[PDB]
């Protein structure tokens, strides 16, 4: 309700005024940041843009960039930030940044030392990417209390999305939007499905929903009720 | 069965024919532990279960739950079928899965008729469910100023504590209703009570 | 309200420039409003010389590789904040063996950047050998006019407007608040999209960034 509107105003409203900001040379703030432990989220909201809006999708699972190889740094990322800038206003997925974002151990072992002012450059490359280029970059993790604030500089991601787990707000709108569709009943309730979803951590309710659908689809069920609701529950 | 899609569907003069076949099909259920005044309640054809009715199907006939007709009467949002089950003698206090009253489902509706058809047959504004809540807590979350209002015609309580400890004034205040907030306090609601999180009706506004 | 700073840090930075001893490092504590990275890279943009910003070790290696240069602890700025703490005091420590060992060039000087009780840690892991003391003041409403102007020389501003208004009509926390003015006033310019000099779309973003203070 603010958290996907956030994404949308965040995300989708800018994502097509880039053949104008191509034209007007003015590009605000591509950082979105996401949080929450808790909540599984990254998923149905890189989905979601996936499916809404139609552009080009770079989406990396973690750090691709761990190669032994220290040189091959700048050419990943430059790679990747030439095809963002120059084939398609990609949207660049960076997901789990707490493995790379923070120092391990051993500092004379110049490969980590090295590959991070490597972060140093691509880190003044994207404060050179506010002008006149098709970049986003929305950005992901589980764990702040890890990572330097110099990714989370003022400026640099200025949408921090939080998220720790799904409100009753989000909930009772998810199961609106399906049961609004759907069969509805007296037997699908909102109170008890409102409480306990808040009690434990559930991700893709809507999804819960039509899984739901595919356990009372049998041609025996008509209308979906809370015995597979709660069978999805305890199920999936 | 059958009467599932001849109920839901609307065929009157089949049901009524395959009622008029074999009298079992009246009290006869599927998996779903519901009859055919369950699946036409829930569609919304009163002239089924007028027929239904009629014959005297018993209307406090429950599912494997225990989900009372009444709670489709009021969640469906159909006047005449609370009309015709209120009736017929339906529980305004028959207690469900998990312990809740037509009325926590009209006033999600936001149906005051049947808010006011319910509550002037004599059911309980303070009803509270496993988790203790009532209606005034997800009525004044969803943001139904005019259900709070006609359930205060009818003596109902503004100072009830959910299972987290909130009262119907937290929820009023977390959706950030100023009206309904600036109105519970005027009308007596316990700014004093605290929930298990230590937080008053004033801190959780903003 | 800064003029002090500036005074006093011409005899400081300004010293090895055309005097030829050398100040070592300085530290700045107080609210931080202006002056902490503006003065220096006001100051090292005037003088034409180099200035990166700124791993406990691993910040060591480039400050031992980049070591002659104007280094300010910027990005840092008792169980386990003064040993977190002083593993960058224990960097800061060997930096000032290194500048107080030997230099190949002259003007080379780092400076600190600490509000806290760390103070009193740096003051404890620093018996008054080699550091210059300048407090760090408030900045005053003179702080302000010309940082406002400085920070408006980029973006385009009418002629017509009144910065007497809006530049002493922030008070408070800090004089950062004033670079977010002109942030938040780019977003709404953006947002509100002003057509070329537009003064009274411009005295709508002065209420645009006065609502949120």
């Amino acid at each position: 309700d603010i958290q996907k509107q956030e994404v949308r105003e965040a995300v989708e409203l800018p994502l097509t005024h880039f053949e104008l900001y191509k034209q007007i040379g003015i590009d605000p703030p591509r950082g979105v940041l996401m949080y929450g432990p808790p909540g599984c989220g990254k998923t149905m909201l890189a989905k979601a843009v996936a499916h809404h809006t139609t552009a080009a999708f770079i989406r990396v699972v973690g750090s691709e960039f761990v190669q032994k190889y220290l040189g091959e740094g700048p050419r990943m990322v430059r790679d990747v930030f030439r095809l963002a800038k120059e084939n398609a206003p990609a949207i660049i997925f960076i997901d789990e940044i707490d493995a790379i974002a923070t120092k391990r151990f051993d500092a004379q072992t110049g490969a980590d030392r090295e590959v991070q002012r490597i972060l140093l450059e691509l880190l003044n490359q994207m404060d050179g990417f506010d002008q006149n280029v098709n970049v986003k970059v929305i950005m992901a993790t589980n764990r702040a209390d890890t990572l330097d604030p110099a990714l989370l500089r003022p400026g640099r991601l200025d949408r921090k999305i939080e998220f720790p787990l799904p409100d009753r707000r989000q909930k009772r709108l998810i199961f609106s939007t399906i049961t609004s569709k759907m069969n509805l009943s007296e037997e699908v309730d909102l109170e008890d499905y409102v409480a306990r979803p808040d009690k434990i951590s559930g991700a893709d309710i809507n999804s819960i929903c039509q899984e739901s659908g595919m356990l009372a689809v049998r041609e025996n069920r008509y209308i979906v009720l809370a015995k597979d609701f709660e069978k999805a529950y305890k199920t999936v | 069965l059958m009467v599932c899609n001849l109920a839901y569907s609307g065929k009157l003069e089949e049901l009524k024919e395959s009622i008029l076949a074999d009298k079992s099909l009246a009290t006869r259920t599927d998996q779903d532990s519901r009859t055919a005044l369950h699946w036409a309640c829930s569609a919304g054809h009163t002239e089924i279960v007028e027929f239904l009715l009629q014959l005297g199907v018993p209307v406090n006939d429950k599912d494997d739950a225990g989900w009372s007709p009444l709670h489709i009467a009021a969640s469906a949002g159909r006047d005449e079928i609370v009309k015709a089950l209120l009736g017929k003698g339906a529980q305004v206090n028959a207690v469900n899965q998990n312990g809740c009253t037509p009325l926590h489902y009209a006033a999600s509706k936001n149906r005051h008729e049947i808010a006011v058809m319910l509550l002037e047959g004599g059911a309980n504004p303070d009803a509270k469910d496993h988790y203790e809540a009532t209606a005034m807590h997800r009525a004044a979350a969803k943001g139904n100023l005019k259900m709070i209002h006609i359930l205060l015609y009818y003596k109902a309580s503004t100072n009830i504590q959910d299972t987290e400890g909130n009262t119907p004034l937290h929820l009023a205040c977390d959706e950030e209703r100023v009206e309904e907030a600036k109105l519970l306090v005027s009308q007596g609601a316990s700014i004093y009570i605290e929930n298990k999180e230590e937080k008053t009706p004033l801190q959780v506004a903003k | 309200g800064l003029d002090k700073q500036i005074k006093e840090i011409k005899e400081v930075i300004e010293l090895p420039v055309k005097h030829p001893a050398q100040p070592k490092g300085v530290l700045l504590y107080g609210p931080p409003g202006t002056g902490k990275t503006l003065l220096a890279r006001a100051v090292a943009h005037h003088t034409d010389c180099t200035f990166i910003r700124v791993m406990v070790r691993e910040l060591f290696v480039m400050a031992r590789e980049h070591a002659p240069s104007i280094i300010f602890m910027d990005e840092i700025d008792l169980e386990g904040g003064s040993g977190g703490d002083s593993e960058v005091q224990r960097t800061m420590l060997e930096l000032l063996n290194q500048l107080d060992g030997f230099e190949a060039t002259k003007n080379i000087k780092v400076i600190m950047a600490t509000n806290r009780i760390d103070i009193l840690d740096s003051a404890l892991l620093r018996p008054g050998r080699i550091d210059r003391k300048i407090e760090f003041p408030p900045p005053n409403e003179e702080a302000r006019l010309d940082i406002l102007k400085i920070h408006s020389r980029k973006m385009n501003l009418t002629r017509g407007i009144n910065l007497r208004k809006i530049a002493e009509l922030m008070p408070g926390a800090s004089g950062a608040e004033v670079k977010g003015v002109c942030t938040e006033a780019g977003m709404y310019a953006l947002r509100e999209r002003r057509v070329h000099v537009t003064q009274e779309d411009f005295e709508m973003a002065v209420a645009k960034v006065m609502q949120k203070d």
